[PDB]
């Protein structure tokens, strides 16, 4: 709902399982949406609450839904280093090259965060590694800039074994 | 419980996100630890009111954007921030200001100007000037320093307080 709507966002940034299950059953607006935009996806995607995650993508959830700066879940997932929250995400269509307002996609924001078990999953599910952000930067790039060699090898890997 | 809609905004590297993440998470962000814009939600007593600070943190950047408008016309009020040892990041001041005025068709927004990285071994940006100018602007400077987290709270709540007057002197309006 509105009523219900706000009190399902803050249940779901809050990790409360059971009290997103009930709203959800007074018929709660799984796509209500906050000031900036966030959905509940987006706020239990970002804090890492994978139950309440899969709750709401089978209730319905946008799982591409954007939010004032551009972001999908699946970009703050990748961001925060939540990798089974980013594997469901992928799994239930997440578009996984969505691009937030500086150009970053998923793969971005995990090589510059350094999340290597992410990086590996975005790659496997299509992540484009010559996408550039606004600055001209790729994935590969950013990694570079972060000292995140492991990924940097990874990425480098990647986009040779796709040239072929 | 009101709710209080705050944008972060100036130009890049002044500290945007160090502030914002020093506010929410009582954590300094250092060179390694990359940011993104986001949003952020504190509940806070201010005043004696229990507030909710919905709060966007946005990058420092020179392009026009439906998306940024948008969150321009959203956005209550704004931290203004620049970094004392930026004196670049002092001069774009003006240009976010005037900025914001254009999207949201006012001459009167909320608004603090806010003078981060106070924590340094030195600066090249005037407090006098820095003062000069906001009291040119009708609005109030806070300095602050997202790593000794000097004036980070200061910075919202003042930035609430001005939202605040600002509704009740549209309500004054709205009888009269
Ligand atoms: N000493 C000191 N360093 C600070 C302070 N605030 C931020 N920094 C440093 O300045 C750099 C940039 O800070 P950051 O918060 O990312 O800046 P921003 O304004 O959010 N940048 P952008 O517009 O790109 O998002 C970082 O290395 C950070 O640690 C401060 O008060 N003191
Ligand atoms: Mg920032
Ligand atoms: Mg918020």
């Amino acid at each position: 709902g509105s009523d219900l709507g706000k009190k399902l966002l803050e249940a779901a940034r809050a990790g409360q399982d059971d009290e997103v299950r009930i709203l959800m059953a007074n018929g709660a607006d799984v796509n209500a949406e906050d000031t900036w935009g966030s959905t509940p996806l987006h706020l239990a995607a970002k804090t890492g609450h994978l139950e309440i995650v899969e709750v709401l993508l089978k209730t319905g959830a946008d799982v591409n839904a954007s939010d004032a700066v551009g972001h999908t879940p699946l970009h703050l997932a990748a961001h925060k280093g939540h990798l089974e929250i980013v594997e469901v995400l992928l799994k239930t269509g997440a578009d996984v090259n969505a691009l937030d307002l500086m150009g970053w996609t998923p793969l971005h924001l995990a090589a510059r965060k350094g999340h290597l078990e992410i990086v590996e999953v975005l790659l496997k599910h299509g992540a484009d590694v010559n996408a550039q952000d606004k600055f001209g930067k790729t994935p590969f790039d950013l990694a570079i800039d972060n000292g995140n060699e492991d990924i940097a090898e990874v990425l480098q890997k990647a986009a040779k074994l796709n040239d072929y | 419980m009101t709710e209080y809609k705050l944008v972060v905004v100036g130009a890049g590297g002044v500290g945007k996100s160090a502030l914002t993440i020093q506010l929410i998470q009582n954590h300094f962000v250092d060179e390694y630890d990359p940011t993104i814009e986001d949003s952020y939600r504190k509940q806070v007593v201010i005043d004696g009111e229990t507030c909710l600070l919905d709060i966007l943190d946005t990058a420092g950047q020179e392009e026009y954007s439906a998306m940024r408008d948008q969150y321009m016309r959203t956005g209550e009020g704004f931290l203004c921030v620049f970094a004392i040892n930026n004196t670049k990041s002092f001069e774009d001041i003006h240009h976010y200001r005037e900025q914001i005025k254009r999207v949201k068709d006012s001459e009167d927004v909320p608004m603090v100007l806010v003078g981060n990285k106070c924590d340094l071994p030195s600066r090249t940006v005037d407090t006098k000037q820095a003062q000069d100018l906001a009291r040119s602007y009708g609005i109030p400077f806070i300095e602050t320093s997202a790593k000794t987290r000097q004036g980070v709270d200061d910075a919202f709540y003042t930035l609430v307080r001005e939202i605040r007057k600002h509704k009740e002197k549209m309500s004054k309006d709205g009888k009269k």
